[PDB]
């Protein structure tokens, strides 16, 4: 949805993909290398999010050796179509925090329902089945395949952080990237590229502050074309767009990003409703834009900084939103019969919106209740929860997860009207740890997924005299509440309690075996190296020669930071089988020795308050964005492809600054022409 | 640490002149840390070390500068003492200097404030991981002075005779580097604005100087703070010392071509210098 | 054009007219009384302009084609009767007729009189519809024919006791719509003048809307005939306008948040009236990169509202300018002309494809870089940079006075009477600059005879009405000023769609010599157009039964007084009041329009029955522009939906009750009930 958005607003930003074929080399039929020049530009970092090829939907493959194989040969084309030279990480989700366990208890639930109607497996990808296990076990031996058996992969690394680290796909390649930058040594100028499907990513990849940032993804409105997406781009887009006039303190794009950023997350995300008022397929992103601009010179500092609310700021920014809600649900009103009768003329009852005096009426009927002591204690409990979920999303995008635990206590949105006296609001966080995947296991699958779940674990999910048979229900209510029937439908079923589970999952692991005693046991990072990289030589001359348990790490060759840690289960001499079967029609792949790399333990720097401003030394690319396209955008209003993606998109020239006025250099070119 | 957005913010670089602090001259221009450095050194080793000359760096700058910007007058003492030389300003000249200073006007005041803001925005007093918003941005309501500051002494030697000087470090460009410190070091100066000839010819000027201090030093970059007249940063331009000399001469606005090379002969005046001292003086000596 | 704008932007201001005929009073459909009272609201006075009635070329669509006066005369005497019927004034009946206008207005007509004499050329190889000009004998008979209509309707119509009417004939000096606005000002400067007097003016121009509103008298409406369903025998519909609902919108619209001075919609729209003229009036060409079709209004008026809060003061104070604050203002629209000028040249060539599947030079380029040197060149023809420097910027200053000359003209009466524009086009906006160096005055001057203003705007094909003898100055090819009437001229299409809004390229007339040779035949004409070519005065009729008529008499023709300071009165006319020597008391005013059959013969009448006095206004005075004190705000027509629907509409452009109730001032507190009141916490609980 957001990304129809995008495309229509910046069109500069969406680019084609040059596959190229298999001639490359001056013609005369010659195969691509892997060491040959990229027409995409080069890129240093590439980062996979594995969930877009773990679960490509398209229904189809049967077995799981049919498309292991099936995976490592698309993975085999997207590497080769960007070709990073640097860093390779591969992150699959881990458990996810609390807040989006019940996002996603619902996504399986109404998969129930669909199979139920079915009748008149797709979830085994959840952290810590067997599947994973086997998942897991198969990108490290693609990985040393790789390596050893390429000669352009000689200087590049590979990351592995498979479902046993804890942590979704874009959290952890958001932690990374920015312990990357707690270390003084980095440089500036290193390019990033990101594959994913998920529209989070546009966002999340401005979170960085990193301008030679990137994100690929296939065409969704088309071999299967891809194109990517520069944010480096957009950037010069939302510069130019988001610098109002007339203002008490010094203008700063990096904080106007993170406004920005900070506010297509009330349109719509992945951890609270949607306001009643809001809608994204509304253009409802550009209604708090124009807000945000109008309302924004009155006050003194920024909505946000660093990822830490102002609320005495963002109080005053949906103040006026209140004072757009009547227009607001009577256009829907108004609009959404008169498309009734445009068909008809050619060849929710409950609440009625559109009549004055929807608050008494939406929080009656939602709740089944009209104390109005009641309604008023429910009130204001509902915004002081959205408040701390909104405080809780952007610290988890800005300072990684603040809270393990949290979630939110109600299935509706309170109305922009009701968020009044905020600053008296106490906001407070516990980060708690993450839970074992066995528990996130039955938190999430339903009634009908007891085979991926241990059969000892089988009978407290169904038993009719479990202790937890009430969080599983096999039919539940359908609040509609949406479009015609079931596009924006709330599962409405009771929220987990973590003491009545906890408790009960507990008692049950002593009877289980130790393979899957270890499945239900957190694990840190792998890192694997080639025996032809500068690296090879120090570290098996320190974690294995002087006996080091553990060495430290700074910037380096490869450009990764952290500190290392000596893999007991690694041998020096053992010899890595594919695991999977070797089926036909695929190539053949054989076994490697540990004699050609070395895998280590992985860890990050310490955790460090990150700062949202441009680093020191960095150099800026060129613009697109002309005049004409200038224009366009600031007089603009409401509105309805290869040249230079060699030296342009990579940071062009070799000054941090811009020669300007009376700068030496400046006045040399200025001075040249005439 | 400079990002463009301070620059495209226009900073003043007037604001707390006065709060303007200003040291003692003759207690700053003593050579007593260098002696201190020497002390320590001779320590480690237990014997004299075999540098011959030992000064500050702005003696040095002073006397290559000397061939083509003779527009100040100096007096300085030699004494040899120990079979080693040590060069320093002459108090009587320190006092007259400072008669000089007080007769000056608040121009000179007003710039080398300006000077000193400059060099306290583009600097932090700590790496720029581990600093804090509250760091950066309070910059502007720091005080400056000309006392604290972090200096370094360097061994060089000319022809055949070993020098060790000493000279003050503007801050470093994005940390300390335990092996080859003086690559990291970044030097700061302002500049008024550049519109006509006289300011190329000017602003060349400054770079010769410029650049005899540092590549005494061996500082490898040096940055300008373009300020306009009303003490206003307007741009920031890099250079490297070993550019300079190339590009002056492939100037392509040099109306005025330049048949001699003007750093050469700095050289061997300087060289021609170190040997006229290290010639003149016997042992136990003092001159002028 | 605007109407349609107003019409779409602003839904309620208009309302049908409810024409009652044969009204069942008391289970009678008979006739409807004068005095009865009157579904659309009682009002005070009225204002008339000839203009939209006496044209039957601007109503071509049906068959008048009136051969003889006597049916025009009697045409006009029946719309006028029905339209005074549908209005029913109670106080004022103000009559207007064009005069001499002013030297920069007729240059505008002069071309347009040519385009009907350069189509009739053509066409050739029906009344005379050039006649209608100030001057001609026609008038002469027009103006006798007012005075008995306005005698007979007085001295008959109980209804009428009450009413004065106030005739300015062609002879007064003065554009048509400017008398009304100089009247009302005139009325303004009375200390004992009544806040709450509703007027109406009927018009048919668009200029009306912005003039209704420089007055700033909030009970006011124009009378206006429905113009968009007229072309989509029987009695023609007409549109109420309600200027007091506009005042309305344009509060709310106009009130930008976050200002360093007090909100005043008072002087707002003085600058959102003053703003509406760049646009396009009569007297200036229009910016080039403004079009009303392109809702360029609207484009000004965001402009204003970004550059609002920075300057600290509104563009225009009580008609005069703030250089500076203008400035800023096409500063802004400055970097706007390439983006403007790009859609004009897309959208052009969008329409040229759609008409596919359903089925001096120009070349300038707008839409390419570099137009602005372009420009000047391709019209000017001279590709010196020096002259084009020196050109340019004089060129810019003559539209700065222009626009002075403009906003004085309509709040403060005429400034100058020779000022005019002297090139065909306007410069560029981003021309403005340095705006405040420039040095503004004026000459007020003296108004021009009426055979001086006839020849300067007739062509050379209609000598006819003009008089004989100066017919040989015009059509000679020996006259001396014969340059001044080419019979074929340069027309400049400016890159137009079609021909008749092209620009008829014409030599600009010599004021000195004109003259000159024009008052050397002075004394061979006879004493009949000697009087028909001197200005006069206006007339004022009042009737016998009047309550203010027995003081009149008492003093202009018993105490034999020259003068008498009418004042205030109880029909609220006010001014000075001088005896007509050609009036006589005992004498019978005779129709000097022969009788038509049909058309309601109306008998002669004596002079005993009313009274003709020469009139005159108060002595100008500077006007400013606030509201009156004691005036009562009519009841609100807004019920916080358009409210809405104003502030965050965007774009809203895709019957009703009588709403009588809106129209008088209800209520009769001059403040409103708020929070803290005494009568508001009563009313409250």
């Amino acid at each position: 949805a957001l990304f129809r958005w995008l495309s229509r607003k910046y069109p500069k930003i969406i680019s084609p993909v040059i596959q190229d074929e298999d001639v490359d080399i001056d013609g005369e039929s010659r195969p691509t290398r892997y060491e040959d020049p990229n027409p995409n530009g080069e890129l240093d970092n590439l980062y996979l999010d594995m969930n877009g090829i773990v679960h490509p939907c398209s229904h189809v493959p049967e077995t799981e050796d049919e498309m292991m194989l099936d995976v490592f040969a698309y993975t085999e084309n997207v590497i080769m179509m960007a070709r990073p030279r640097k860093v390779i990480y591969i992150a699959v989700d881990g458990v996810a925090p609390r807040a989006k366990m019940n996002q996603q208890r619902s996504r399986r639930f109404r998969s129930a329902q669909d199979a139920k109607d079915a009748n008149e497996d797709s979830n085994a990808i959840t952290p810590g089945t067997p599947f994973m296990h086997r998942l897991a076990d198969s990108l490290r031996y693609w990985a040393a395949y790789k390596l050893t058996t390429d000669p352009g992969w000689s200087g590049i690394e590979v990351i592995i952080s498979d479902a046993s680290v804890p942590g979704e796909g874009e959290h952890k390649i958001m932690s990374y990237v920015r312990s990357l930058r707690s270390s003084p040594k980095h440089d500036p100028n290193t390019t990033h590229c990101i594959y994913g499907l998920a529209a989070a990513l546009i966002f999340l990849g401005l979170a960085t502050h990193e301008p030679h940032f990137k994100i690929l993804r296939e065409d969704v409105f088309a071999k299967t074309p891809f194109l990517w997406l520069h944010l480096n781009i957009l950037r010069e887009y939302l510069q130019i767009e988001l610098n109002v006039p007339g203002l008490s303190f010094p203008f700063d794009l990096e904080k106007s990003i993170d406004d920005w950023v900070f506010i297509c997350f009330f349109c719509g995300n992945d951890f609270l409703p949607h306001l009643p008022s809001l809608d994204v397929r509304d253009n409802s992103i550009t209604t708090l834009v124009t807000i945000w601009k109008q309302i924004l010179p009155t006050m003194k500092g920024y909505l946000t900084t660093d990822g830490y609310l102002n609320l005495p700021a963002v109080e005053r920014l949906l103040a006026e939103l209140a004072k757009k809600e009547d227009y607001i649900f009577r256009k829907r009103y108004e609009d959404e019969k008169r498309s009734l009768e445009n068909q008809k003329r050619r060849k929710n009852e409950e609440i009625r919106l559109w009549e004055p005096g929807y608050r008494k009426r939406y929080y009656e009927t939602k709740f089944h209740t009209k104390d109005p002591q009641k309604v008023k204690k429910i009130a204001r409990n509902m915004v002081q929860k959205y408040i701390e979920g909104v405080s809780w999303v952007l610290l988890y995008y800005y300072q990684g997860c603040p809270s393990w635990n949290w979630y939110y206590p109600y299935h509706y949105a309170p109305f922009a009207a009701d968020f009044v006296n905020l600053s008296e609001l106490k906001i407070e966080f516990v980060e708690g740890t993450p839970f074992r995947p066995y528990e996130q296991l039955m938190s999430v699958l339903p009634a009908a997924s007891s085979h991926n779940l241990p059969d000892v674990f089988r009978s407290l999910m169904s038993d009719a005299n479990s202790e937890i048979i009430d969080f599983y229900p096999e039919e539940f209510p359908l609040d509609m509440n949406g479009k015609k029937v079931i596009w924006q439908a709330i599962p409405l079923l009771p929220f987990i309690d973590e003491n009545r589970l906890l408790k009960a999952v507990q008692s049950k692991y002593d009877q289980l075996t130790e393979d899957e005693k270890f499945r239900n046991t957190n694990r840190s990072e792998i890192l694997v190296l080639g025996r032809s990289h500068s690296h090879y030589p120090t570290l098996v001359k320190e974690l294995y020669e002087e006996g080091k348990d553990s060495y430290e790490f700074q910037v380096d060759s490869s450009g990764v930071s952290g500190v290392a840690i000596k893999l007991q289960s690694f041998d020096r001499s053992g010899v890595l089988r594919l695991p999977v079967k070797q089926l036909e029609g695929y190539r053949h792949y054989p076994d490697i020795s540990n004699r050609d790399f070395l895998m280590v333990e992985f860890k990050q720097l310490p955790k460090s308050h990150a700062k949202s401003m441009i680093l020191s030394g960095l150099i800026p690319h060129l613009r697109r964005l002309t005049q004409e396209d200038k224009d366009s955008i600031l007089y603009g209003g409401t509105n309805f492809e290869n040249a230079d993606f060699k030296q342009y998109i990579g940071p062009h020239g070799k000054s941090q600054y811009l020669p300007r006025q009376g700068g030496y250099k400046a006045f040399i070119q200025i001075h040249s022409d005439e | 640490y400079l990002p463009d957005g301070d620059i495209d913010n226009s900073i003043d670089l007037s604001v707390g002149s006065k709060h303007f602090l200003l040291g003692d001259s003759v207690e700053l221009s003593k050579l007593d840390p260098i002696l201190l450095a020497l002390k320590e050194i001779e320590k480690e080793s237990g014997a004299k070390t075999k540098d011959r000359i030992i000064t500050w760096r702005g003696i040095m700058r002073k006397l290559l500068t000397l061939p083509y910007d003779s527009e100040e007058d100096f007096v300085l003492d030699v004494v040899s003492f120990d079979g080693q030389l040590f060069i320093q300003f002459n108090v009587p000249y320190l006092k007259s200097k400072d008669v000089q200073k007080q007769g000056d006007t608040e121009f000179h005041k007003k710039l080398q404030f300006s000077g000193y803001k400059f060099e306290k925005m583009a600097t932090l007093p700590k790496p720029w991981p581990e600093c804090t918003r509250k760091e950066i941005d309070s910059r502007a309501k720091s005080k400056c002075n000309n006392i604290e500051q972090y200096g370094a002494i360097v061994r060089t030697g000319i022809s055949r005779i070993k020098i060790l000087i000493g000279g003050a470090v503007a801050c470093t460009a994005d940390y300390y580097d335990e092996n080859d410190p003086l690559s990291r070091y970044i030097e700061l100066k302002t500049t008024r604005t550049i519109n006509q000839y006289k300011d190329m010819i000017a602003f060349e000027k400054k770079l010769f100087r410029t650049w005899a201090q540092c590549f005494l030093l061996g500082i490898p970059k040096i940055i300008y703070g373009f300020r306009d007249d009303n003490c206003i940063l307007r741009t920031v331009e890099e250079f490297s010392t070993n550019d300079i000399p190339l590009m002056v001469k492939n100037n392509p606005l040099n109306e005025q071509p330049k048949k001699e090379n003007c750093y050469m002969s700095s050289i061997n005046f300087y060289g021609a210098v170190v040997e006229w001292l290290n010639e003149s003086v016997k042992d136990d000596q003092v001159w002028k």
